[PDB]
DNA sequence: CAGTCATCACCAA
DNA sequence: GGTAGACGCGGACATCAAGCCCGCCGTGAAGGTGATGACTG
RNA sequence: CUAAGAAAUUCACGGCGGGCUUGAUGUCCGCGUCUACCUGGUUCACUGCCGUGUAGGCAG
C-alpha cells in the first residue's frame, strides 16, 4: 500500500527541514486483507459451544 | 457501502473527551446535514474519476 | 435458554453448533480478528496487520467469541443506560478506556464475593447475577 | 511396568489453544507430562467405574501449527499474543507472555482391570471418550467434531488371547488408523553416547544436548550429514531443590492436604518417528515413575529400547 | 491519633 | 462375432550483444516497589 | 488434578512513468500381410382377414 504520512508528528526535535517535507514525501506499508469474491455476497461464520 | 455514524470512534482512551467529541459532532449534524459532503461524492462517482 | 441452563448446572449434555450468515456485498472486505504482535519487524521493510488465519481460511480468535458472548452486565452502576457491557472483575471494557463497577463503588467482584461469603451480607439479585457470571467466566485469585 | 492386554485408541483428538513454552529452554510441541497428567486425570475419573486401570498414553501427533510470527531482518520467531483486560485505573495491563499451537493427535491407552472381562470394551471405549471430551488436553480445550464427524468412535482390541499370526495385520490395521503421524519416544541413550564425542574435551554433560537439534558443519578434509533421527529436546521431569514441606508449611499452596517440594526441569531427547519403525505398538507408551524421598521426579517411556 | 488507598520517583544498553 | 505373429537401422542439435532510473517505509497502549502522603474511623 | 486455573489488538492509505530482438539453413534411404467360412435373429411369440363379444375359409 501506498499512503500518505497522516499522524502527529512531534515537534519535540523541531526541524525545519525534515518535518515538513517528510510530509510532501510517501509512506509505503504492507498489511494483510481479506475480501468476499466478486460473486459472493454472503459471509458464513461457523463455530461449536 | 456507505456505513453511517461517522463521529463515533471505536477505540478511545477518556469519556469526557468522547462526550465532548459526540456533542460536538452532533452540532455539526443538527443544523447541516451531510449534504454539502454527500453530493461532493455524488460529483466523483457521477463523473467517472 | 431452558437448554444452556440446564447445561450450565450439570445435570445434562449441552453441544451446540452456532453458524451465522450475513448479506454483505459483492467482494466487500470482511474483517477476521488481528493478533497482538509486540515488537515485530525492527527492519522498515516490515508488516504492520497481520490477520489470523486457520488452516487456508480467515477466521476469529475463540476469546473473541467469548467476550462476544459474555456481554450480561447491564447492572453497572456509573451510568446504565448504555448498553450491556462485558463481565469482568473491576468490570472495565477496553474500548472505552474506562472501568466502570469501580471499588469506591463497593460493588466489584472482590467485594461482592467477600460480603457474600464471608460475612454472608447478601447484596441484591442483581449483583448476585452478577457474582454467577464471573463464576461462569472464570477467574485466577490471590491474597 | 505392567504390560495391559489390550490397547484403547482414541483415534482423532483435535485440540487448540494448548501451552507451547513446555519449559524455560524449549518451544513447540508440549510436553508428554501434560499427556500422562491427562490420562491420570482420566483415571480418578472414569476409571474406577470401570474397575479398570489407565497408565500410558501412545502420542501420535498428526498435524501442528503454532501461533508464531517470522519478523524482519530477522530469522527467529515470536509469538502471537493475547490482549488481557485493563487495571482498575483504566490503564493497560503488562504482557505475560503464553505460546500457542492447535494440535491433532491419536492416543493409544493401556487396560488392566476386571472391567474387560465385566464388560464389552465397547462400553469402555464409548465411556472413556464421552468424559475425555470434556476436559483439556495440554492446556487447551478439547473439539467437538465437523466434516471429521466419520472417525469420531473408537476402537479397543487385546493382544494376549489370540492367534498369532494374524496379529501383524490387527496392528498394521491399527497403524492404518494413525498413518500420517510421526510417535514421540525417549531416546536417552544417544546423551549418553554424545560425551564420548565429547570425552576429547571434558567429562561434561550440559552442552551436549545443544549439539544435536541442529546443523554442525566444518570443511573439507562442507561437512552436512545425514542426522541419525528426527531428534529433539523434550523436558522429562523435576529435580529437587527444596526438601518436603509438610502440607502446613507453605504459604499460598494449592491445597492443604498435600506435601509441597520447590523443584526444575530437566531435559532429556525424543524422536519423532513414525509407528512403522517399531514392531510393537505397546512400546510406545509413557509411564509416571518417580522415587519420592530424593527428590528426582521423572517420566519416560519403558520397552523401546 | 493508626490501617489503608492512590500517587511518587527510584532504577534500567 | 478368428486366432496368428512380428514393429528397423545411422546421424546430426547455432553463434552475437545488451538487462533503467527516482522518492518514500505511521502513530497509541502494554513498570514493580516501598515510602512517605493524604487520609484517617 | 496436565509450567494447572483467566484474557477483544484496534484503526488509516494512489506505485508511477518509457521502450525495434535480430539475422541463416537439403531429413535422407528400403520393404510380399497371409489364409478361412451356411443369418429363412421371430428386420413383432404373430400381421392383416366374416361380430368392437374368446368359435373361423386365408399370402401360411
Amino acid at each position: 500500500v501506498r499512503g500518505t504520512i497522516s499522524n502527529r508528528l512531534k515537534t519535540k526535535d523541531r526541524d525545519p527541514a525534515k518535518l515538513d517535507a517528510s510530509i510532501q514525501s510517501p509512506n509505503l506499508q504492507t498489511v494483510d486483507v481479506a475480501n468476499l469474491p466478486s460473486d459472493a455476497d454472503t459471509l458464513k461464520v461457523r463455530f461449536t459451544l | 457501502r456507505v456505513l453511517g455514524g461517522a463521529g463515533t470512534p471505536s477505540a478511545c482512551n477518556d469519556a469526557a473527551y468522547r462526550d465532548k467529541l459526540l456533542q460536538t459532532v452532533a452540532t455539526y449534524v443538527n443544523d447541516q446535514g451531510f449534504a454539502e459532503l454527500a453530493r461532493r461524492y455524488a460529483h466523483n462517482l457521477a463523473n467517472a474519476r | 435458554a431452558e437448554l444452556i441452563a440446564s447445561g450450565l448446572s450439570g445435570s445434562g449434555h449441552v453441544l451446540l453448533e452456532v453458524v451465522a450468515f450475513a448479506r454483505i456485498g459483492d467482494g466487500q472486505e470482511v474483517f477476521p480478528s488481528q493478533e497482538l504482535i509486540l515488537d515485530k519487524g525492527d527492519k522498515k521493510g516490515q508488516k504492520s496487520k497481520t490477520l489470523y488465519s486457520v488452516r487456508d481460511a480467515a477466521a476469529i480468535h475463540s476469546q473473541k467469541i467469548g467476550n462476544a458472548l459474555r456481554t450480561i452486565d447491564t447492572w453497572y452502576p456509573d451510568e446504565d443506560g448504555l448498553g450491556p457491557i462485558a463481565v469482568e472483575p473491576y468490570g472495565s471494557v477496553t474500548s472505552q478506556g474506562k472501568a466502570y463497577r469501580q471499588p469506591k463503588q463497593k460493588l466489584d467482584f472482590y467485594t461482592l464475593l467477600d460480603n457474600w461469603v464471608l460475612r454472608d451480607e447478601a447484596p441484591a439479585v442483581e449483583q448476585q447475577h452478577y457474582v454467577i457470571a464471573n463464576l461462569i467466566r472464570g477467574g485466577v485469585f490471590g491474597e | 511396568v505392567t504390560d495391559p492386554e489390550a490397547l484403547l485408541l482414541l483415534p482423532r483428538l483435535s485440540i487448540q489453544n494448548a501451552n507451547a513454552i513446555s519449559s524455560p529452554l524449549t518451544w513447540g510441541f508440549p510436553s508428554p507430562g501434560a499427556f500422562t497428567g491427562f490420562v491420570h486425570a482420566l483415571q480418578r475419573r472414569v476409571g474406577i467405574s470401570l474397575d479398570i486401570e489407565l497408565d500410558g498414553v501412545g502420542i501420535v501427533c498428526h498435524r501442528f501449527e503454532a501461533q508464531i510470527s517470522q519478523p524482519a531482518g530477522k530469522r527467529t520467531k515470536v509469538f502471537n499474543l493475547t490482549r488481557n483486560p485493563l487495571n482498575r485505573d483504566g490503564s493497560t495491563a503488562a504482557i505475560v507472555e503464553e505460546g500457542r499451537a492447535h494440535l491433532e493427535v491419536s492416543l493409544l491407552l493401556g487396560v488392566h482391570g476386571d472391567g474387560l472381562d465385566d464388560h464389552p470394551a465397547q462400553e469402555i471405549a464409548r465411556q472413556v471418550q464421552e468424559q475425555a471430551g470434556a476436559m483439556r488436553l495440554a492446556g487447551g480445550s478439547i473439539l467437538p467434531w465437523c466434516n471429521e464427524r466419520f472417525p469420531a468412535p473408537n476402537a479397543e482390541l487385546l493382544m494376549l488371547g489370540g492367534s498369532d499370526e494374524q496379529r501383524r495385520k490387527n496392528q498394521r490395521r491399527l497403524t492404518r488408523r494413525l498413518l500420517p503421524g510421526f510417535a514421540l519416544v525417549s531416546r536417552e541413550a544417544l546423551l549418553q553416547q554424545h560425551l564420548e564425542t565429547l570425552r576429547t574435551t571434558l567429562p561434561e554433560a550440559t552442552t551436549l544436548d545443544a549439539l544435536l537439534d541442529l546443523c554442525r558443519i566444518n570443511f573439507e578434509p562442507w561437512q552436512v550429514r545425514d542426522k541419525p533421527g528426527w531428534l529433539v529436546p523434550i523436558p522429562a521431569g523435576y529435580n529437587a531443590l527444596s526438601p518436603l514441606y509438610l502440607p502446613g508449611e507453605v504459604r499460598n499452596a494449592r491445597d492443604r492436604e498435600t506435601p509441597l517440594r520447590f523443584v526444575e526441569n530437566l531435559f532429556g531427547l525424543g524422536e519423532w518417528l513414525s509407528p512403522h519403525r517399531v514392531a510393537a505398538l505397546s512400546d510406545l507408551l509413557w509411564y509416571h515413575h518417580a522415587e519420592p524421598d530424593k527428590g528426582l521426579y521423572r517420566w519416560s517411556t519403558p520397552r523401546f529400547v
